[PDB]
């Protein structure tokens, strides 16, 4: 239990905060809100149309 | 003059903000930083 | 809820804001031409040119009116038709009658709690209407009110 | 196909002389919310190797 | 008054400030180059019509 | 009848049933009344919930067109009530069908509901709130927001139980695969003196 | 939070105002179709798990 | 296109393992049974939870279903489907390409004296093998045919 | 004049017969966002369950 | 937006720029050529009179 | 104090002043009308709130 | 007096003020400014009565 | 696994630095020169013409 318990709550908190920070990385480095459809696509359908 | 407001639109509908993502990236990662040293000593 | 509901009021408002201001570039320009067409009926009136410079003149107020006809079936930044109200997938008037073919009824959407608002405004009521500080004809006939027939009922007078 | 009933088969894998027919081996009842009504009993036999 | 949005609120309270400022320093650019201060259709509304 | 259930066995009379109030210790008594009162109190509120969702969104979905010019065609499926007979009634045949009419008034409760010998008494089973059933004008069950039909064989205490809301979540899905049906606009796209456009929202 | 019924309606219903506004775009249409499967998409999974 | 041919060999590899640990379990099954008849209480705690873990595994692997049997055996039955596991005897599968399509790969089981009946990807889309089958048939197919379409 | 008849085409309604090629592209983008955003969000509430 | 690229302030300033350049050019030419009309598109009726 | 009850009221008056100016003038009459409203909104907001 | 003896009532008078209030006037020809009538020979207002 | 960074961003990065590279050269080559085509596709049509 609890020290299994401890190093997989550990690593959850971890990855998710570390995910988090490349996120960010990638709007920034892009200069972007989006390049993956998943980020928003509804303002990809709207992208297509105004070009 | 269409144009111009035409990429206005453009500009707003892809881009999000400078000063917000900058900020929430510096602090998470301030947080992102203390939580590796709270692992560390859990560890023990 | 509280947060949700604030975004979602200002997704409204964007779109609100998004279509007022192109509308109001066009209007713009809709505003110059008939000053310009009000400045060559002007010379319309002098009458001291030669028939064929009366001739030409209509020509001029052709082009103008042309000018003006374009400017009423514009579309925005989607392909919909602007002045259309609801009808936004159509040309919205005939060059050949100056008739009107769009829904008489202006768009509309909420963008706060309170403020339900208005944008589209329905070419009818631009290009077919007049303000009651109406300059009135002085022999009791109704007053125009189809820009288009003004300015054709001008052009073949002249021509 | 009928709502609180239900039609049942059954065959010998092993035995090839089983073959099922269309006959259902027994049709299942349910009552006016779905307990057990009646028609479930049968005997069944094969042929026996070696 | 626990916040992420406190020492977070100290910034965006002053990101908010930097919108409302550089709001006012694109209406002065643009007016100072135009040579007009009726540019939109809302610097003076009755100003438009007159 | 659809439960499991803690029974004590009799001399030669078999099985009783014995209500949870009495069997509630340790874990047998915890598990039971749990299950009973917090798990399916739960049940029937997110039962309840989802019901109105759809339901009040059909409801509202038929006024409009869409974008065929159609009216448009309404969205959700939803679980239909279930009723139940218990099994010392008289008869083994006579399924209670649930009649629903108001989706703005429906309660998140089980019902029981039992035949008295000249009427009929309705309860909320977790208010156990009694009172003598509500009935359409023409000899049927009414409750709230749900409406019953009812037996004509029944026995002098006929005991019924209601599950208006529980079963709602279970098939709910999407019946809208295609974009064109949602009653979008207010008028048709085709009626021959009234105008939506592409636009009317 | 994921398994928040309120996050999952709050979506939808920013789909059905970004429709609101524009009756026409298909996108919107589609993907508030989309929303409502996800609703109950999390209404299934917390029924199942009750 | 390319993406679709990876799935492939991924089906193919992903049979060949149901295939592997469907033997396992049932030596498992056997041994335990051998194991407690001499026991006579004696419980091979470890080979029991081995037990378990290589169905978890499997479960994984694709939709499984699990129940425990008189005396201690177990049954296991593709959910949607049939028990193919029961007592010592476990059943066997086969990689194939589908008849409505041989271009694609898809999954054969067998009832060994009826025959390898050929399951495509209908059944199979919960479990891993699921995962890639639902997508390569639903996702990608919809969106090559739409992609061709418009066009 | 039939290169403008080409042209006018971009325009045209055609592929859906009340859509045209761009927004049917649009329709497609639309149709893959719906799909990857709900199966993300039910992919992790599942994560969360097991 | 995110890293002020494609800043609309200076497209605006240059749009105004193009108007004073026009309005320059044409000042310059009418008072170089000695002349109020020099092609059609200064009085298209007054050209012909 | 951008979002007061004073900022809308003082700009109710002042457009009223424009208008007293004015009586004539359709254009003045009509922007008179949508400050008038925009009172009616802030009010309903606040009252709301609240 | 339906009321028993020393019956209550509660009024709450601007309760819903704000709630109920909303503006009655969008044309331009509806604002009054004379001071009096303009449809008889008694009087001198002219359309710029203010 | 898919969160290791192996420089994932500093690679990200990167390309676009040079993608930035790129547009910051069309844009010193034409600052320099005065022209708007060098290459032969800067437009090619409008080369020709």
């Amino acid at each position: 239990i609890s020290t299994q318990m401890m190093y997989e709550q550990n690593m959850s908190g971890i990855t998710n905060s570390q995910a988090e920070w490349m996120k960010l990385g990638e709007q920034m480095s892009t200069g972007k809100r989006v390049t993956n459809p998943s980020d928003d696509p509804i303002a990809a359908s709207q992208a297509v149309v105004l070009s | 003059d269409r144009a111009l407001g035409q990429k206005l639109q453009m500009s707003n509908l892809v881009d999000v903000d400078w000063n917000s993502v900058i900020s929430s990236y510096v602090m998470q990662q301030a947080a992102l930083q203390a939580s590796y040293k709270t692992f560390t000593d859990m560890q023990g | 809820q509280a947060q949700a509901q604030n975004s979602q009021y200002a997704l409204a408002r964007t779109f609100a804001t998004q279509k007022v201001s192109l509308e109001e570039s066009v209007l713009s320009q809709v505003t110059t031409a008939i000053q310009t067409a009000q400045e060559k009926i002007v010379y319309a009136g002098n009458g001291t040119l030669s028939d064929d410079d009366r001739a030409s003149l209509a020509t001029d107020l052709q082009g103008i009116r042309d000018q003006l006809m374009n400017l009423a079936n514009s579309t925005d930044g989607n392909g919909r038709y602007i002045f259309a109200g609801y009808k936004t997938e159509a040309a919205p008037f005939d060059q050949a009658t100056g008739g009107y073919h769009g829904g008489e009824k202006s768009v509309t959407q909420q963008v706060d709690s309170a403020r339900t608002m208005v944008i589209g405004h329905t070419g009818a009521q631009i290009f077919n209407s007049i303000t009651s500080n109406a300059v009135p004809e002085p022999d009791g006939s109704d007053s125009e009110k189809n820009l288009f027939v003004m300015l054709d009922t001008a052009i073949a007078a002249l021509k | 196909t009928k709502d609180n009933e239900w039609a049942v088969y059954t065959h010998d894998s092993s035995d090839p002389a089983a073959t099922a027919p269309t006959t259902a081996s027994t049709t299942l009842k349910f009552n006016e919310n779905g307990i057990l009504e009646s028609g479930g009993t049968v005997n069944i036999t094969t042929g026996t190797i070696n | 008054m626990a916040q992420v949005i406190n020492t977070n609120s100290l910034s965006l309270l002053t990101q908010n400030n930097l919108n409302k400022s550089q709001s006012a320093l694109g209406t002065a650019i643009e007016r100072l180059s135009s040579g007009l201060r009726i540019n939109s259709a809302k610097d003076d509304a009755a100003g438009q019509a007159i | 009848p659809t439960r499991t259930t803690v029974a004590y066995v009799d001399e030669a009379a078999g099985n009783i049933e014995i209500p949870e109030k009495l069997l509630n210790t340790g874990s047998l008594g915890g598990l039971l009344t749990f299950r009973s009162q917090d798990l399916d109190q739960t049940r029937n509120t997110l039962g309840q919930l989802a019901l109105a969702f759809a339901d009040a969104f059909n409801a509202q979905h038929t006024k409009g067109y869409d974008a065929d010019g159609n009216k448009g065609k309404d969205f959700f499926s939803i679980g239909s009530p279930v009723v139940y007979s218990n099994s010392n009634n008289a008869d083994k045949t006579v399924s209670l069908t649930a009649k629903v009419v108001d989706s703005t008034k429906v309660q998140a409760t089980d019902y029981k509901i039992v035949f008295d010998g000249t009427d009929w008494q309705v309860t909320r089973t977790a208010d156990n709130t009694t009172f003598t059933a509500t009935k359409d004008a023409d000899g049927k069950l009414e409750i709230d927001g749900l409406k019953v039909t009812v037996g004509t064989g029944a026995q002098k205490n006929d005991s019924f139980l209601l599950k208006p809301v529980s079963n709602a979540i279970v098939d709910m899905n999407v019946k809208v695969t295609n974009e064109a049906e949602i009653a979008m606009a207010s008028e048709s796209k085709l009626d021959p003196d009234v105008d939506t456009g592409d636009s009317d929202n | 939070k994921s398994s928040s019924l309120s996050g999952s309606l709050q979506s939808f219903f920013t789909s059905l105002q970004t429709l609101v506004s524009n009756a026409e775009d298909p996108a919107a249409r589609q993907a508030l179709i989309g929303k409502a499967e996800g609703l109950v998409n999390q209404f299934k999974t917390t029924d199942q798990y009750l | 296109r390319d993406q679709d041919k990876q799935v492939n060999i991924a089906i193919g590899s992903s049979v060949a393992q149901i295939n592997n640990y469907a033997k396992q379990i049932a030596n498992l099954n056997d041994q335990i049974s051998r194991m407690t008849g001499v026991g006579a209480g004696a419980s091979p705690n470890d080979l029991l939870d081995q037990r378990d873990q290589l169905v978890s595994e499997l479960n994984k692997i694709v939709g499984v279903e699990v129940s425990v049997q008189d005396g201690g055996t177990y049954n296991l039955t593709m959910a949607n489907g049939y028990t193919l596991v029961q007592g010592s005897t476990a059943r066997q599968l086969a990689a194939v390409p589908s008849s409505a399509d041989p271009t694609r790969t898809t999954v054969a089981y067998v009832d060994e004296a009826a025959g390898n009946i050929e399951i495509p990807e209908k059944l199979l889309n919960t479990g891993s093998l699921g995962g890639l089958l639902t997508f390569r048939s639903q996702d990608l197919d919809q969106t090559r045919n739409t992609l061709g379409q418009l066009a | 004049r039939n290169g403008q008849a080409l042209l006018d085409l971009q325009n045209s309604n055609v592929v859906g017969g009340n859509k045209t090629f761009n927004d049917a592209y649009a329709t497609l983008v639309s149709d893959v966002g719906n799909k990857t955003s709900t199966l993300k969000t039910s992919s992790t509430t599942q994560a969360n369950v097991v």
